[PDB]
């Protein structure tokens, strides 16, 4: 009953404490967690092993002129800086004293990847695939400007 | 204790732009004395203190359907608790309750001396209707509790001035009779 | 019993003149039948005895007979309505008849009003 | 200017040659404080703060109600009351009467040379006021309780005088 | 620096009234005379005489009286009783229109009323607009805390004659005290 | 009560004429019903203690009547509003009447509107 587009999506660099933004006009954005299970083999029975679960996040957007944000993230790819990041469901707000902020979800890792594509009369569109570097937490957050 | 004291809400005395927000509060209409909103002020991030002596608080509150036929409309002060944490509370009256609907609000202070006031957040706010009714408050009520609650005291500190102006009178045989009953007790052990 | 017409009637300066209302009593509907009206300049209601106005009512008969300052009870205690209980004579007369609400205060005659009603038996 | 106001914004009006077209600032002030609405200018020149003085530059800000109109609206010319002359730290404290005009208003900075006819001026920016329940909701009860309050202490001051 | 206040209401003071003190104002919407009545609209008027200490104080308080509503003009026959205060009466008009708008305009004037009639009809009269709640409080709050802090001079010097005989009651309960030791 | 319009002309080369003004009032409505003007010019509304002049309607009664220099009481500081209200003796006739305004001071005439309406006998 969600429309995709209420899933709104923020990113912001550890170190700096006081930045904020978000990510525009998303397309296709995909979460993933990837359980990795492999039973070995036992004579009485079987054990199904408990293995790390890498998650990961991939998205889709488009590339405008008054933003360069998604320049900052094809910059963190190569540098491999830390970013963190938060999947903000809205029109779900808090329960007592949180209204203001609504249910999202929290989780701090790198920018796996960057890949931008052009096609001759059309606008340019970036993908980036972030890996969430382990568990990832739920609560309430705040947006910027209402918006 | 029961009372719906579970509640609150934040006003953030910032000029950012606070928009109007659905406090998800649902009194209901048979809820007498015990509908309490417990606001919780902040300055910038962290809670902003107040006082009942340098400043005074009050509220204003208005339903959705005011008409001049038909509506409801107050504004009253409000019952500093834990000052220092910038915490209040506001007990909700009995005869606004009878109108149900969508509500407005508002929490505005005035700085003692200047007369210079705030506004937080024109925050949203609901009550509903529940099986103990069929009495219809119509009558729209708009009464500013504030300046009545305000010459009702002016009258009563008349009124106990005159009664102070009248026992003043009384203080020299209260004189008298507590330095009779002193030396009673003296002669007595 | 009573058999009773609510109806509005506007100080609107672009001509007022209320046409066939639903309402049609019948000829012996003596004392039962009457009609209940509220006044309405432009702010909603308008108390009457608040400053000095005296109402009237002036009806024509469809055939002859002609009225003129009959008579009315005002309920001021609730606001300028007017309550004319026509008294065994006029519903005995059949056919339409239309009225004028004439409303004069000291000096100042105003005619805010032209309706009219069917009869039959 | 005490710390009682809003007083949580500060702009950077930073003199750029380049380009500055305008700020669509988020900031509200409900037009009922009417008291207390206070602006935090900054000022810069690249991208450092200024150093400006009394006896340097004296400083104007300009505030321009959206429909202005000879009939209707609202427009004036004050002073900055400087509070740093160091960092460019400039409290303006907004008047009573502005507040009382609801919707959007327009503003602009402006300096002066103290002492040559030079003057620069700063980026625009538009603080939005919205309205409020305390500044509507009625327009008779006030009258009435300003009447009766009116009549009440036109009483008691009789009684008063009587026993004083 | 003009002002444009978007209500287009005001209510002027007609300096032509410097006879018998008949003040008649005169009501202006949109650079139009409103059309009143008793029932659309409301008014009042106070005035209080000279800096009198407390003891002639010329403290009047009454409604209007509508002299011709289709034309916007409003009169108010002045008290015999009170024009006999020679001392310059300040004034406070307050008309509102109660057009589902909260428009109280108040008209600050005063004037040099004589023992005989309104004299001298001058000073630099100024109106504003209570479009809050906050000073209806402090529209009449200037002498309402003038005559609060008069009751409350009065009720510490009352405390202080009060304590003069506490104090007493002190001394008498101490020394009787050290006395039964 | 009383009836009122509150109208607004503007003087204009082409020369102005208003078609009937909705206001049918009625010959009973003897000291109530009136008209409210507002004159409009160039730069917006025209004060006329500021130079001094006076308006006068002149009206055209249904056949029988022709009232001149009719009372057209002046307004206050509102610079330009005129409450012309209207007597007994005008609305004692009905059909469709038609009036029309001229401003002078001393050998300047100058006729700015001439606009009409109607009254309706109600016996």
């Amino acid at each position: 009953m969600k429309n995709s587009n209420d899933r709104i999506i923020l990113f912001r660099k550890a170190g700096e404490k006081v930045d904020a933004t978000k990510m525009l006009f998303l397309t296709e954005y995909g979460l993933s967690h990837e359980a990795d299970t492999d039973t070995e083999d036992t004579m009485d029975g079987s054990y199904n092993t408990g293995g790390s679960v890498e998650s990961t996040m991939s998205g889709t957007a488009k590339m405008f002129y008054g933003d360069d944000f998604a320049d900052e993230i094809e910059d963190a790819v190569v540098d491999r800086v830390l970013y963190e990041a938060w999947e903000v469901e809205s029109r779900i707000p808090g329960k007592n004293g949180d209204s203001a902020k609504f249910k999202a979800k929290y989780f701090q890792g790198f920018h796996n990847k960057f890949e931008l594509k052009a096609e001759a009369n059309g606008i340019d569109e970036y993908e980036y695939e972030y890996g969430v570097n382990g568990r990832f937490q739920r609560g309430f957050a705040t947006l910027p400007e209402a918006v | 204790n029961f009372s719906k004291d579970d509640n609150l809400i934040e006003l953030q005395t910032t000029s950012q732009y606070n928009p109007v927000i659905d406090t998800n509060i649902s009194f209901y209409e048979s809820d007498r004395g015990t509908g309490v909103l417990n606001f919780a002020v902040t300055k910038n991030n962290r809670p902003l203190s107040i006082s009942s002596e340098h400043v005074k608080t009050f509220i204003v509150l208005k339903t959705d359907d005011y008409n001049v036929d038909r509506g409801a409309y107050i504004s009253d002060e409000l019952t500093i608790v834990d000052a220092i944490n910038g915490r209040l509370q506001y007990v909700i009256p009995n005869e606004f309750l009878k109108h149900s609907g969508k509500v407005h609000a508002q929490a505005f202070f005035t700085q003692n001396g200047s007369d210079n006031v705030v506004v937080e957040r024109q925050f949203s706010f609901n009550i509903e209707n529940d099986l103990v009714s069929g009495f219809d408050g119509i009558t729209k009520l708009v009464y500013i509790k504030s300046i009545q609650d305000t010459i009702e005291a002016v009258g009563k500190d008349f009124n106990q001035l005159k009664q102070n102006m009248a026992d003043t009178q009384t203080l020299i045989a209260k004189v008298n009779d507590s330095a009779t009953k002193g030396i009673q007790q003296i002669e007595i052990k | 019993m009573y058999k009773i017409k609510d109806v509005e009637t506007r100080i609107k300066n672009d001509g007022v003149d209320l046409g066939d209302i639903g309402c049609r009593f019948y000829t012996e509907d003596e004392n039962t039948a009457s009609i209940r009206i509220g006044i309405n300049d432009k702010q909603g209601r308008i108390d009457l005895k608040a400053h000095g106005l005296t109402p009237r009512l002036h009806l024509f008969m469809e055939d002859g007979s002609i009225f003129k300052n009959e008579p009315l009870i005002i309920d001021d205690v609730v606001k300028g309505f007017i309550t004319y209980k026509i008294p065994k004579k006029v519903i005995k007369h059949a056919g339409y008849v239309r009225c004028k609400l004439f409303l004069e205060k000291e000096e100042e005659k105003i005619h805010v009003a032209n309706f009219s009603f069917n009869i039959v038996d | 200017v005490d710390n009682f106001s809003k007083d949580d914004n500060l702009i950077e009006l930073q003199t750029t040659s380049q380009y500055n077209p305008v700020i669509d600032t988020n900031i509200s002030f409900y037009e009922s404080d009417r008291g207390t609405g206070v602006l935090n200018f900054a000022v810069t020149k690249n991208n450092r703060p200024l150093s400006i003085s009394s006896e340097h530059v004296k400083t104007f800000i300009v505030l321009k109600t959206d429909d202005y109109n000879v009939d209707r609206g609202a427009y004036i010319s004050d002073e900055l009351t400087i509070v740093d002359a160091i960092n460019g730290r400039l409290q303006y404290v907004i008047p009573n009467e502005f507040l009382k005009h609801s919707g959007k208003v327009h503003a602009q900075a402006f300096f002066t040379q103290n002492g040559s006819d030079n003057v620069v001026v700063e980026r625009q920016f538009s603080f939005n006021i919205e309205n409020d329940l305390v500044s509507g909701f009625d327009g008779i009860t006030k009258l009435v309780y300003i009447k009766s309050i009116q009549d009440t202490i036109e009483a008691v001051g009789k009684d008063f005088n009587q026993l004083k």
